[PDB]
């Protein structure tokens, strides 16, 4: 399911602004946490966790500007 | 009577529709003095085919009643009969028409004769009076009779209506220490609503992990109180519920919860009931009360450190921690502490709290226990707590030394037409 | 546990000399049926078998509330009496440290034991560390063995003295290797833990020795296999029951009923009266013959009955216990007077007795079965508060029966009642005090 929902984009031809918005996302979740650290651990983690998944989807975007193999290459 | 103060306030209700009417009304008024004044009190019990007993009457002292016996005399089948009587008028206060324990299969007697068993009580609340029936019949036999629970009803009802109109109504204390508090409830190895004390928590003790978060929320709110500079702490809880809840804005049904739990916490701030029994008395009394039962030891203090609470306690010259204690300052802690818990929480209203009604079931007094403890143990618990019905079972006779004549009762085992029968006699 | 070249010294006839003989000598012959009749395993079998397994003395430094103290202990039974909060948990909790580390080598060696908790140091601002030491003597030979930490925040080190042990559970392992059924030392602990031990998965098929020795402590499941291991006894009981005992049964009792109805007809060559005699004296002289082992059923038989025995002496007002097969599943029925009871429905005074002297029945019989009667086995048994959940009619005769059904086990027992101490010798009594020395309070032990 991930795999088919992921050559989706791929399929769509998104351009970077969907990385514009991923990246904004992310600093609003970091400004969300960083008002949660001030005066729920179990939400501070789950939050922590998002962040990383977050910014390993960047990450993985970059590698995609850097160019890789194709989900759909993948998927078929 | 409590019945005509009853039909009075029914009728009161019925002819004023408006609430203040009714509240302001002095029928309701009486009946909360008529309520207050009379006392908790289990005149009789008569037990017939229940486990080894095949018939017996008992009747109960007002303070306390010791019930002395070798092994195998019944001593805890009393004790059980009682609490199966006791779980249903709880449950029926609690709530409607709650189902309660029945007899189980077993506890009905082994010869082949008998053919049902049945459990009769009757409570006298200072003029009123009521009985309950309960029985079962045995497995594989007809003829089925059904339990009457027209009085016990009459009795959850004025309770009911009682606790409805005054939120800092009174409630009967009912509670069942057996065997089981010796394991792990002595050990220490392992907001607050006072309907959870009393209704949803049965007779049975279990765990005593609450109390130590119920002592943590005292200390809290008494540390609070004691040292004031709060200023605005309702203003200060809702700027914390604000800031909750913009910060989730920029896991959500837990967040929510926090954010209630922020606004209570506001609301209670801007009560500031500051009333005499405040909570640093509280903490006072509840300490000096568990004190009172350990001469050797001088101070308890609740330490902070390493983001967590831990009790400490000085003995002669060395501190220790609650975990360092040995078995017998272990029971006693616990029971104490566990009896005074249900009393602050169930009488909120009282200037001294532990002056409430009640009924306590206690099962092998004596269990680790030195000879000079059991000798002084019953007239320390008689003393702090005065209001309250005792029955206990023991068969040391350090703690028969120290006991009344009238307050004792003897079982016997003897042969009657060829048959075994259990007798209950006075010296 | 090394070979060595047998260092002559001088003559002498102590246990480990032999054992270095053994070793030597195992060393160049290479034939195992040699070395299975060769006369130094048999003077270390008599040596082993004649020495009696019995603790000696210990002594605790810094450990819990006691700061400095040394206890000689008898060789039968001893007694510690005392109030609450003076050690009488602290010391049985030191034997039982010591004593696994023991337990550990047996099983297999280099193993590692119980070590001391962080919390049970003492909490004085200038103690550093503690120390457990204890002495072993098997009639002639002498170990010891000393157990210690050190304080946490501390910064020098401490270790533990393990060759004595290692030592001697080599001994242990050699002999179990060339023998077929070795016996085993017993070791017990029931803590005050055991009131609900009895208050409150894969069938086994295969039961061993070792079983026994997972634990030094007595908890939970013990008592599950406890039920499990006596079905297991019944069921070897009833098929010798039948088979060729039958057969001798129907033979035997037929002839002997044919002799006895002629003497009582006395009707009218001299019949066949002599002729059957004659059969029934070689029909009884095959039948003793043709026993074996015990020679009363071989050893099936006479193991069930003396375990149920052995626990309703403990119980006089119970006639008879059974273990009926109920069609969903077994269950063991009791009898009180004319009432038949299920153990569920006893009282947990009943119930408290029924577990200990059950788990004390297994662990003798499994420990020991060459002994024509598996009772007589060495050990060691700790037990506290032997006065739990008992009335004082109970209370004067437990000591007494304990001691005369195991009489070579060595009992250490604390106390809290005055009853008890009605019934034990001045020999065996030790009485422990507060005395402030010094400006230091500290526990003295004295004799009566
Ligand atoms: N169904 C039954 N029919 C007949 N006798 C029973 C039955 N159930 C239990 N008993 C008897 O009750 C006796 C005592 O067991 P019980 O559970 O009533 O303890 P108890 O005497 O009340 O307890 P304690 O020793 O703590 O005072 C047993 O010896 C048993 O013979
Ligand atoms: N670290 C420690 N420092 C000082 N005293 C300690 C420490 N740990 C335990 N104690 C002492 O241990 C005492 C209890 O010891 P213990 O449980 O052995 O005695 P007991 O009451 O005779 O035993 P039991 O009731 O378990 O049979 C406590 O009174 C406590 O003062």
């Amino acid at each position: 399911v991930f795999l088919h929902n992921r050559a989706s984009q791929e399929k769509l031809s998104e351009s970077q602004t969907t990385i514009n918005a991923l990246f904004s996302d992310i600093q609003s979740l970091k400004a969300t946490l960083t008002q949660l650290s001030a005066i729920d651990s179990t939400v501070i983690k789950g939050l922590e966790l998002s962040l990383k998944e977050k910014l390993n989807y960047m990450k993985s975007l970059q590698s995609g500007e850097h160019k890789f193999n194709n989900a759909v290459s993948l998927y078929d | 009577n409590l019945e005509t103060c009853y039909v009075d306030f029914l009728e009161l209700e019925s002819h004023v529709i408006n609430e203040d009417y009714l509240k302001e009304s002095v029928e309701l008024q009486k009946l909360i003095s008529t309520l207050n004044e009379s006392k908790f009190h289990l005149n009789k019990i008569g037990i017939h085919d229940f486990k080894r007993i095949r018939e017996l009457q008992i009747s109960l002292e007002d303070d306390l009643t010791v019930f002395v016996g070798d092994n195998g005399f019944g001593k805890s089948t009393i004790l059980d009969a009682i609490a199966i009587v006791l779980s249903w008028l709880r449950s029926n206060i609690e709530k409607e028409s709650k189902p309660g324990t029945y007899i189980k299969s077993h506890e009905v007697n082994n010869s082949v004769d008998v053919e049902y068993a049945s459990i009769d009580a009757n409570i006298k609340l200072k003029d009123f009076n009521t009985s309950i029936l309960i029985t079962k019949a045995k497995e594989g036999a007809y003829y089925s009779r059904n339990n009457e629970l027209l009085g016990v009803k009459k009795l959850a009802s004025i309770y009911r209506l009682v606790n409805k109109y005054v939120d800092n109504a009174s409630l009967p204390l009912m509670a069942y220490y057996s065997i089981a508090r010796s394991y792990i409830g002595g050990g220490v190895d392992r907001v607050w609503s006072k309907f959870d004390v009393y209704d949803e928590i049965e007779f049975d003790r279990n765990d005593f992990t609450d109390f130590f978060q119920w002592l943590v929320f005292l200390h809290n709110r008494a540390s609070q109180e004691k040292l004031s500079e709060s200023q605005t702490t309702i203003n200060a809880l809702f700027s914390d519920i604000q800031s909750l809840k913009a910060t989730l804005t920029q896991v959500i049904k837990g967040l929510e919860l926090s954010l209630k739990e922020k606004l209570n916490y506001m609301k209670s701030l801007q009560s500031g009931e500051h009333k005499f029994n405040n909570a640093v008395s509280l903490y006072d009394s509840v300490i000096n009360t568990i004190l009172k039962f350990l001469p050797e030891f001088q101070w308890i203090k609740l330490v902070y450190g390493d983001d967590d609470y831990k009790i400490i306690l000085k003995k002669g010259e060395v501190e220790l921690d609650i975990q360092q204690l040995s078995q017998g300052e272990k029971t006693i802690f616990t029971l104490v502490g566990d009896l005074a818990r249900r009393l602050i929480l169930l009488n909120p209203n009282l200037s001294n709290p532990l002056l409430g009604y009640g009924i306590v079931l206690i099962d092998e007094i004596d269990l680790h226990l030195h000879p000079q403890w059991q000798q002084t143990i019953i007239e320390r618990l008689t003393s702090t707590f005065p209001n309250v019905q005792f029955v206990i079972t023991t068969h040391s006779p350090q703690v028969l030394s120290t006991v009344s004549s009238r307050s004792v009762r003897i079982l016997q085992e003897v042969e009657v037409d060829g048959v075994n029968d259990l007798i209950v006699s006075h010296p």
